């Protein structure tokens, strides 16, 4: 079983057993990794989880799963995606420990990693 | 083998009476059912998966139990709920209980008691059948001895009994005495007695083969 | 609709084997079970075995394992079942009944009578029985079969006050008797009659009862 | 010499080159509304076929869809009312079951047992096996399927094995190898249920490879004929009507 937090596997039989799982009401994801409630960042934000599509200077953040930033370090296709919280969408994370959560952001030829808009819960 | 058995084995109970069955089983049985049977046809179902009802039983019929213990129940004795009642496990053996016959209680009636002679007809044929009747009498159990000049005589004797009778609860008993005709010549003293608890001594009906008509 | 027709009584000679037929017709044969139950003369219920599809499935009680067979023609929705070397245990009737949807026997045959007699068909002998208001006779119906013989009196008229009794088996014959009471203003002075046929033997026998 | 799509649902694909045996390709799509959407494809088993599967639990809906195709990458490219729950959610045991209109003139009312994901779960889908209803049961296992189209046809209390009674037929039940898990010492007698009277073998491949399996049990005549319910893939089922005729010969 490979579900975060609360989450509770489910396959069928009948369809090749692919599989999900059945999250609390403030997760999503087919792994409960998406966190829809968090508003704010740990201290760290290396797993802090949920939307920030925004950058410092309101900017918007590329999908980890863009053609551009599958081409970067840290993308939604990489062996440990899941653990980093790095799948098809762009909200901030922080899958290199730096001391804020980031995202990838466009700007004119190449992306670029800025830090996020998303506040400190302290 | 799981054994199913049936209490009470045979019970009266008036009208308006609460009667319950039991079925008691070897082992446990996950569901049990009870079907009615009337004058040897066709059971009905009756009572299914332990207390459905089957279509067109009454309300005052009700079922119930568990693993080794189960019950059908009538909560008021109706005169149509006079019956036989089988319950049945629901599975591979489908074992039938021994079945539990139900009449209907009423007051203890005297047998009547009737005897006749062998006919015309049948002494001419070279037999000869003595007759008894004991009808409409309550409760069922009766006891008919004969006695050929006042001597016991249990060999040649065939007994038959009607069901309860549908007017009045009550139960008749036929008992018929066959011997050759020439025993019968031999012999003038007929009598048929019947002992029934609603007397302390025997109904005695007889005829002497001597004296009737001219 | 649905339903269960069974095949008529038998008068099958000791010994002897007999088969007797299920005709299922208001839903489909193939997806119930059908059951065979036998119940001798005032005695319980007891299951023969069950059917299911046609005669390569079958289960059955191991006391009838050696005495029937039970078969299905598919093609006409019947089971049948067969009885081998009867003797006088296996008079009785039988039942098919299916095993329905919530697993009770939901719908029974009417059942078929099986009598394992050595006997012909033989017309009965009437008899008259007679002897203050009321005033009892019967009618002596002896050596007849095989069952059974239907008897009234005055043709019908005389219903209130008669019993007929179960017959009983005498010299591998039946024999029954009626009674019937009337107001002794009634008989002799007017006449009674007992009624007696015989299907069997396509016999009707009417004797009238005269003072003795 | 056949070629398929294989995508993860994180959105990597790559082409496959189907192993021996793998003659289709497979599309397989999850839906969650409340929407969600999970794809996943890659080389499937020959005896592979479109089938639907829908199902409310609550107030999610869970949409299960396959498609097959036997052409290189086929793979690359993108109202009958029935009673729905599911064991998720406690949906189906709690008798919380609720009414789903199926969306196409071809999906059939479901009910699904699948007793050691979900084990009960009733909707709207086609299925393998689906005109109809079959059912399989042995030592560690019970499963039923039934499919029927009019209205609500599914409804009811859920079906479990201890509501079917012994029916008297006796089957022998095993898994595995006819040397590891089916020998004549590991195999051992049951008692078929309801209408499961069929004393079942079938023989296949399961695990990762082409692992030969075999399985015995009871089962209903409709069962002998797919291999789902026996997790296997190409399966070939043996079938008698005699209490333990089952047996390793
Ligand atoms: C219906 O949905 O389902 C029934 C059975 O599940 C189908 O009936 C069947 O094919 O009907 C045939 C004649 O109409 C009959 O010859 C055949 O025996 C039936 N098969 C079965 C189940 O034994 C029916 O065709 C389906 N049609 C609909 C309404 O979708
Ligand atoms: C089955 O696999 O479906 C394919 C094509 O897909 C369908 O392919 O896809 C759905 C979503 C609809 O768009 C349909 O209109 C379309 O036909 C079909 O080519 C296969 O033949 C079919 N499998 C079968 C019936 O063997
Ligand atoms: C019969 C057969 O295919 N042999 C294998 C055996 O080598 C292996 O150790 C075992 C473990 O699952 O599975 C099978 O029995």
């Amino acid at each position: 079983c490979d579900c975060l937090n609360g989450g509770t596997c489910v396959s069928n039989k009948y369809f090749s057993n692919i599989h999900w799982c059945n999250c609390p009401k403030k997760f999503g994801g087919q792994h409960c990794e998406i966190d829809k409630s968090k508003t704010c960042y740990e201290g760290n934000g290396h797993f802090y989880r949920g939307k920030a599509s925004t950058d410092t200077m309101g900017r918007p953040c590329l999908p980890w799963n863009s053609a551009t930033v599958l081409q970067q370090t840290y993308h939604a296709h990489r062996s440990d995606a899941l653990q980093l919280g790095l799948g098809k969408h762009n909200y901030c994370r922080n899958p290199d420990n730096r001391r804020r959560p980031w995202c990838y952001v466009q700007v004119g030829l190449k992306p670029l990693v800025q830090e996020c808009m998303v506040h400190d819960c302290a | 083998d799981i054994v199913l058995t049936q209490s009470p084995d045979i019970t009266a109970a008036s009208l308006g009476q609460k009667v319950t069955i039991t079925c008691s089983a070897s082992s446990s049985v996950s569901y049990m059912h009870w079907y009615q049977q009337k004058s040897g046809t066709s059971p009905k179902p009756w009572i299914f998966e332990i207390s459905k009802l089957a279509s067109g039983v009454p309300a005052r019929f009700s079922g119930s139990g568990s693993g080794t213990s189960y019950s059908l129940t009538i909560s008021s004795m109706e005169a149509e709920d006079a019956a036989i009642y089988y319950c049945q496990q629901w599975n591979y053996p489908f074992t039938f209980g021994g079945g539990t016959k139900l009449e209907i209680k009423r007051a203890d009636a005297a047998p009547t008691v009737s005897i006749f002679p062998p006919s015309s007809e049948q002494l001419t044929s070279g037999g000869a059948s003595v007759v008894c009747f004991l009808n409409n009498f309550y409760p069922k159990d009766i006891n008919v001895k004969w006695k050929i000049d006042g001597s016991e005589r249990q060999n040649g004797v065939l007994n038959s009994w009607t069901d309860q009778d549908s007017k009045d609860s009550t139960y008749s008993m036929s008992s018929t005495l066959t011997l050759t005709k020439d025993e019968y010549e031999r012999h003038n003293s007929y009598t048929c007695e019947a002992t029934h608890k609603t007397s302390t001594s025997p109904i005695v009906k007889s005829f002497n083969r001597n004296e009737a008509k001219a | 609709g649905v339903k269960l027709q069974q095949s008529g009584p038998e008068v099958v000679k000791p010994g002897a084997s007999v088969k007797i037929s299920c005709k299922a017709s208001g839903y489909s044969f193939t997806n119930f079970y059908i059951h065979w139950v036998k119940q001798r003369p005032g005695q319980g219920l007891e299951w023969i075995g069950w059917i299911f599809h046609g005669s390569d499935n079958t289960e059955y009680n191991e006391k009838f394992k050696d005495k029937a067979t039970l078969t299905a023609d598919t093609s006409s929705s019947t089971a049948y079942m067969q009885l081998s070397s009867l003797t006088s245990e296996d008079s009785a009737v039988y039942f098919c009944a299916r095993w329905g949807p919530h697993w009770y026997f939901d719908v029974w045959g009417q059942g078929t009578t099986v009598t394992v007699s050595s006997a012909k068909t033989t017309p009965p002998s009437v008899y008259p029985l007679a002897p203050n208001s009321m005033v009892t006779l019967g009618c002596l119906v002896k050596g007849y079969f095989p069952e059974p013989v239907t008897v009234t009196w005055n043709s019908g008229s005389l219903s209130s006050g008669v019993h007929t009794f179960p017959a009983v088996l005498q010299s591998d014959l039946y024999t029954l008797s009626s009674s019937v009471t009337v107001p002794s203003s009634t008989w002799p002075s007017e006449t009674v009659t007992c009624n007696v046929a015989h299907p069997a033997s396509s016999t009707k026998v009417d004797k009238k009862i005269a003072a003795a | 010499s056949l070629r398929c799509m294989q995508c993860k649902t994180n959105g990597d694909c790559r082409v496959e080159e189907c192993a021996l045996g793998q003659d289709l390709c497979r599309t397989t799509i999850v839906r969650l509304w409340e929407e969600l959407e999970l794809v996943e494809k890659s080389c499937t088993h020959s005896e592979k076929t479109n089938r639907t599967l829908s199902y409310r639990t609550g107030l999610k809906i869970t949409s299960l869809t396959e498609v097959v195709c036997g052409l290189d990458l086929c793979n690359q490219g993108n109202y009958l009312e029935c009673i729905s729950c599911g064991s998720s959610d406690m949906s189906c045991e709690r008798g919380r079951h609720q009414s789903l209109q199926c969306r196409s003139p071809e999906e059939q009312c479901l009910d699904v047992v699948t007793h050691w994901d979900d084990r009960h779960l009733r909707g709207c889908g086609y299925l393998p096996g689906c005109p109809g209803s079959n059912g399989f049961h042995n030592n560690d296992t019970f499963h039923f399927l039934k499919c029927c189209n009019t209205t609500k046809c599914n409804e009811g209390p859920i079906l479990e094995l201890e509501n079917l009674p012994q029916n008297g037929r006796q089957c022998y039940s095993c898994k595995g190898n006819s040397t590891h898990g089916c020998s004549s010492e590991e195999t051992f007698l049951i008692d078929c249920r309801g209408p499961m009277n069929q004393c079942l073998v079938a023989t296949g491949t399961h695990e990762p490879k082409n692992q030969s399996y075999m399985v015995r049990g009871c089962a209903t005549a409709s069962m002998c004929q797919l291999g789902d319910a026996f997790s296997m893939n190409h399966i070939d089922v043996s079938c008698c009507t005699k209490s333990g005729c089952n047996h390793p010969d």
